[PDB]
């Protein structure tokens, strides 16, 4: 754990406060929204069903991601080369874990909905199974860099955005993200198709469902596209050959802001929520 | 820290729980319909034409759905002491007869049916519960109208002795009473006494209720 | 008719029967109720809880 | 109620044999079943136990591994399969009924039994193997044990049975104090841990036989030596 | 007719005068030197699960150890309350059931509902299963409740303005009690088992005899129908819970109501009431998802057993007084002490 290593890397790639204020304000806004949603959910006796527990889980994941991003912002700057390798590795891992947990919660909600609307619950093992799976896989994926995955042994194999993260880590994580996004899109498209087909055959504003599907998917993709694109580019460029990578600080601010609109897209299209949010 | 006998007691209790859950899962598949109408409103012909003391239950099957239909009209008591028992049913089938438009009971039978429908449709227990409305005896209604217009009981009527005009005006006069149009809904039909369409219509209304309940259930 | 006359007579007789009863000063009723509430106090397990040792439900 | 067993006879050393028991007159698929046995001139001995739902089984340490116990509810039958029989296994064998829930009475109905011939636990003993009595005499009998039976939930798993000459046993007192149904009220039993006493008032005829005491605290189940009233 | 009406009015005025004359004081004006109990902190010890529908009644056994509960999925269940073990489960013929009872000897149970008959089951057979022993018929409207007198006599009430006393062994009514105008909701046998009390859906209650057929007393004062009724232990009192959001305490010797039990924040109707042993806790459900615990001698509290997600329909205490059971439309039974 010799800090000299750190320094050399930040020289090899080329790295070696209003913006922070704006970002921390954004984080406070997100925290306020998520805590309001949690308080409204967990204190209405009609809101004690599995779906509302899934919603609370998503809100909790968003809160954790916001807090982690705030903490990471507070400790950047020159301090980036005044720490021991382990502390910096932990600082990165916390952010990464929260960012994975958010998407896993979204997928859990999508799967639950899709199951409910199939000829399978028409008219609580899966609950704990899904929550455990999401949290455990998030933690497991987060903690690799301490367990051997790093390029301190070869500065030639390091990236530009993260000069101590072997490129295989980045590629693997982006593959995971792409898989999850495709799965969610497929699930929601199929739900809409199913409802339309079922209600299209009765003879004697039929759906007006497209509204929520469009809102959800459009916001999700429009918020999460840039960081994914930037990291995919980063894994594809040579050292000190692309200069955009020195601007990533303004891209991540979107990937976390996505955690501030879910408490609205999953709260304003629901009538009963809209009625219960008269007084949080 | 259990003796030799408490473990057998626990095994017995778990067997009982197993059987209870099996029965509940089997019983969570059926549809319940509550049937209502006025005196001589013709619910008997609906019960009959489909080939199907206290409460009287009948049941049938159709296109993979198992219907239980309960008739409670065989009691003469105060209506308000039951409906909590029925707040779970899927739908309410309400029957009235058209030919009785000018038969004075005082004032007419249709006025009695209007009062009954207005009372039921806006009861506090039925806010999400839908109603399927049957208008019966259309042929005799048309025969009577040919000589006696609706002005006898609907002086404000604007049409003449035309079947469509009178029937549509009466239909709207009843379907107006739906004062909860944003949560409840009303279906309407004309008894096809020689057809099978009645059961298909019941099937369609029930399926619509099912789909709407499933959409509301999962937040979507 | 005869039925209404019978109903009126039955109501009158029932009222007369109910009236022909000795009354009790409300003070004595209150004293008796309070006395019964005082007598069995120590044996009311939910007004004076049973210590956990002798509890059947823990 | 009726239990009828079959499958006995003679078996030479080695070989095997299967005994069957048919039940009629009750809900066979709610009861657990025991197999018990008795030597020609000695006390009783428990053999095996099968439970309701087949989720539990127990055997005796003496001959474990050679005996199999099975049931068939749709046909209401109970089977025991035994192999490689020795000369030690000449005896008569009974099938017994028992149902456990809060307040029930196990071991109440006994079968009739079949004869078979071949060419760290709790101890309990009867004080005496015989006693002379006369009609009108107040009789009492004793049993001793090597450990307390009073479990900390309040029970006391002592049982008293009676076998008249040429019949099957007949439950008298279950859990050390309670009288089975159909027993004249002149019987009674009590005692303090490890020392117990049965008492028969106003001795009549048909009260002469052999009296046994058993415990049901923990498998294995151990019988007594057997006491006799001579008269 | 008209002269009979005049006599009725004169007797009514005389009864009013007699009732008012004895009112030298009010319970609250004498029972004002009493330390209030204060807070009553209760908690769930067990949670009895297994029903899959609304629960409409329960009733304790005289040993204080076993329970019987009835739900609208068509099931009676018998519970061990010390371990949460099921001892028996009994399937019913019709699922529109509204009342239960437990035999004082433990041999039998009874039930009834919207089918106009009362069914009696025997628990202790040599065959090892529970099976029906009797079905009583003769009533013309639905059935509200039924309480064993012994192994061979049962009293029932129905929404027809009538009640009946039945001899189980034969199946024929032994006497009938008439004189109401609306439906009958609930009745409670006396501790000494020689009278009973009946409330009807006209805000009127009565004290009824058993072997004569003739009512001894009548009581009025509520504004709407009566939803529950029970009997304070001493033998000469009873508390009414009505659907106009009120409770009141009626006594038989004074011939008038003494104390009322209401709160402005309550706008619902009580679905069941019960007493505590000594007489210092009156327990009452409501339609606002709670189950309050009032103090009888003061009208000054409500300790809440807030554990349910729907309306509390049934609640009861034991004979030794060490527990309380409650059941509600959310399909769960809870035990408190
Ligand atoms: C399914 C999930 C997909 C992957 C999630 C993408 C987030 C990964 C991530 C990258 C970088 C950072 C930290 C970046 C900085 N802390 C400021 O932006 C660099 O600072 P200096 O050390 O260059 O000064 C945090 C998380």
């Amino acid at each position: 754990v010799n800090y000299d290593i750190i320094v050399r890397h930040y020289n090899y790639t080329g790295k070696l406060k209003l913006t922070s204020v704006v970002f921390i304000l954004i984080c406070c806004f997100i925290i306020l929204e998520n805590i309001f949603v949690l308080l409204t959910i967990w204190k209405t006796k009609k809101f004690h069903r599995p779906m509302y527990y899934f919603i609370g889980n998503l809100a909790l994941s968003d809160l954790l991601a916001g807090v982690a991003y705030t903490a990471n912002l507070l400790l950047s700057g020159a301090t980036t080369y005044k720490l021991t390798p382990a502390q910096w590795f932990l600082r990165e891992g916390s952010m990464f874990v929260a960012l994975s947990a958010s998407v896993w919660s979204l997928l859990a909600i999508a799967i639950e909905r899709y199951i409910t609307m199939l000829k399978m619950k028409l008219h609580n093992f899966r609950l704990f199974l899904l929550i455990s799976a999401c949290w455990v896989i998030s933690l497991i994926l987060g903690g690799l860099p301490i367990m051997g995955w790093n390029c301190i042994s070869a500065l030639s194999s390091c990236s530009t955005v993260l000069p101590l993260y072997h490129k295989h880590y980045i590629l693997f994580c982006t593959t995971v993200f792409t898989l999850l996004l495709l799965s969610i899109v497929i699930l929601y498209c199929r739900i809409y198709s199913l409802v339309r087909t079922r209600s299209r055959r009765l003879t004697f504003k039929s759906l007006a469902l497209l509204k929520t599907v469009i809102i959800v998917l459009s916001v999700f993709i429009a918020c999460w596209a840039p960081l994914f694109i930037l990291l995919l580019l980063d894994v594809g460029c040579k050292v000190k050959t692309c200069d955009i990578l020195f601007r990533a600080e303004y891209f991540l601010v979107l990937a976390v802001l996505n955690s501030g609109t879910n408490p609205i897209i999953y709260t304003l299209t629901n009538k009963e929520m809209r009625r219960a949010f008269i007084r949080i | 820290t259990l003796s030799a006998e408490d473990k057998a007691a626990v095994e017995r209790s778990k067997m009982i729980d197993r059987n209870l859950r099996e029965d509940g899962e089997k019983a969570a598949r059926e549809v319940k319909l509550l049937l209502l109408g006025a005196g001589e409103s013709g619910k008997s012909t609906i019960v009959k034409q489909m080939k199907i003391t206290g409460i009287v239950e009948t049941h049938f099957t159709f296109k993979d759905l198992h219907f239980k239909m309960f008739d409670v009209g065989a009691q003469r008591s105060e209506r308000k002491k039951w409906i909590h028992c029925f707040e779970g049913v899927t739908a309410i089938i309400f029957c009235v007869a058209l030919s009785d438009y000018d038969l004075v009971l005082a004032m007419n039978r249709m006025h009695e049916s209007m009062k009954l429908f207005d009372s039921i449709c806006n009861n506090k227990w039925f806010t999400d519960t839908s109603i399927i409305l049957f208008l019966n005896k259309k042929d005799l209604f048309e025969e009577k109208i040919k000589k006696s217009p609706l002005t006898i009981c609907y002086p404000e009527y604007a049409g003449s002795n035309t079947y469509e005009e009178a029937a549509a005006y009466i239909q709207c006069q009843f379907e107006d009473l739906n004062k909860r149009k944003d949560t409840k809904e009303i279906y309407t039909h004309f008894t096809c006494s020689t057809d099978t369409k009645n059961v298909q219509f019941v099937f369609d209304a029930v399926t619509d209720v099912i789909i709407k309940n499933n959409l509301k259930d999962c937040g979507l | 008719n005869t039925a209404s006359i019978a109903q009126a007579r039955k109501l009158v007789e029932q009222l007369k029967m109910e009236a022909n009863i000795d009354r009790i000063k409300v003070s004595k009723a209150a004293a008796d109720l309070m006395a019964y509430c005082e007598a069995h106090a120590k044996e009311d397990p939910l007004l004076t809880p049973v210590p956990a040792s002798e509890n059947p439900f823990r | 109620v009726q239990l009828v067993e079959s499958g006995g006879g003679l078996v030479q050393p080695g070989g095997s044999r299967k005994l069957s028991c048919s039940a009629s007159g009750f809900a066979f698929s709610s009861f657990g079943m025991h197999w018990v046995r008795q030597a020609p001139e000695k006390g009783l001995e428990w053999v095996a136990y099968i439970s309701s739902g087949s989720g539990t089984i127990y055997y005796a340490d003496t001959v474990k591994g050679r005996f199999t116990i099975s049931r068939d509810d749709p046909k209401n039958t109970l089977f025991l399969q035994m192999t490689s029989l020795r000369s030690e296994d000449t005896a008569m064998y009974y099938c017994v009924r028992s149902i456990y829930y809060y307040g029930s009475s196990p071991f109440d109905f006994w079968g009739q039994g079949t004869t078979l011939t071949v060419s760290s636990d709790i101890v309990m003993t009867q004080a005496t193997s015989s006693v002379p009595v006369t009609p009108g005499e107040s009789v009492s009998i004793s049993c001793r044990s090597s450990k307390s039976l009073l479990h900390s939930n309040g029970n006391t798993y002592l049982y008293w049975f009676l076998q008249r000459p040429g019949q099957s046993p007949q439950l008298l007192i279950y859990r050390m104090s309670n009288l089975a149904s159909g027993v004249p009220d002149r019987f009674s039993g009590s005692g303090s841990g490890t020392a117990f006493t049965l008492t028969i008032s106003r001795l009549e005829a048909e009260d002469v036989g052999v009296y046994y005491c058993m415990q049901h605290l923990e498998y294995p189940l151990t019988f007594g030596a057997g006491t006799k009233l001579e008269l | 007719l008209d002269q009979l009406r005049q006599e009725a009015e004169q007797l009514k005025n005389q009864i009013r005068d007699a009732r008012k004359a004895c009112a030298d004081a009010t319970l609250s004006q004498i029972t004002n030197n009493i330390d209030p109990v204060g807070r009553i902190q209760m908690r769930t010890r067990r949670t009895l699960r297994g029903h899959l529908a609304k629960i409409y009644a329960m009733h304790w056994g005289t040993d204080s150890r076993l329970l019987v509960s009835a739900s609208q999925d068509g099931k009676l269940i018998i519970w061990d309350s010390y371990t949460t073990n099921k001892v028996h489960a009994i399937p019913l013929r019709s699922s529109w059931v509204m009342t239960c009872a437990y035999a004082p000897s433990g041999n039998y149970v009874a039930c009834g509902g919207l089918d106009n008959i009362c069914s009696i089951y025997n628990l202790k057979t040599r065959e090892g299963n529970v099976r029906v022993s009797r079905e009583l018929a003769g009533h013309t409207g639905y059935l509200s409740c039924c309480r064993f007198l012994d192994d061979n006599q049962i009293v029932t009430s129905s929404g027809d303005t009538t009640c009946a006393l039945w001899d189980i062994e034969t199946g024929q009514q032994t006497t009938t009690f008439t004189g109401h105008t609306g439906d009958v909701m609930s009745l409670s046998l006396a501790p000494d088992t020689r009278l009973f009390v009946s409330g009807a859906c006209d805000a009127s209650a009565k004290l009824w005899d058993v072997r004569e057929g003739m009512c001894r007393q009548t009581f009025t004062g509520h504004e709407s129908d009566i939803n529950a009724i029970c009997f304070f232990p001493n033998g000469n009192a009873f508390a009414t819970g009505s659907d106009d959001a009120t409770c009141r305490l009626f006594d038989l010797r004074a011939d008038q109501e003494l104390m009322t039990y209401s709160h402005d924040n309550i706008i619902c109707g009580i679905t069941s009431v019960s007493f505590s042993k000594s007489g210092r806790l009156l327990l009452a459900g409501y339609d606002d998802f709670n189950c309050n615990v009032w103090d009888a001698l003061k009208a000054d509290r409500a300790g809440v057993l807030a554990g349910h997600d729907n309306r509390v329909s049934c609640l009861g205490v034991t004979d030794d007084g060490m527990a309380v059971a409650t059941g509600s439309w959310d399909s769960f039974l809870k035990i408190w002490n």
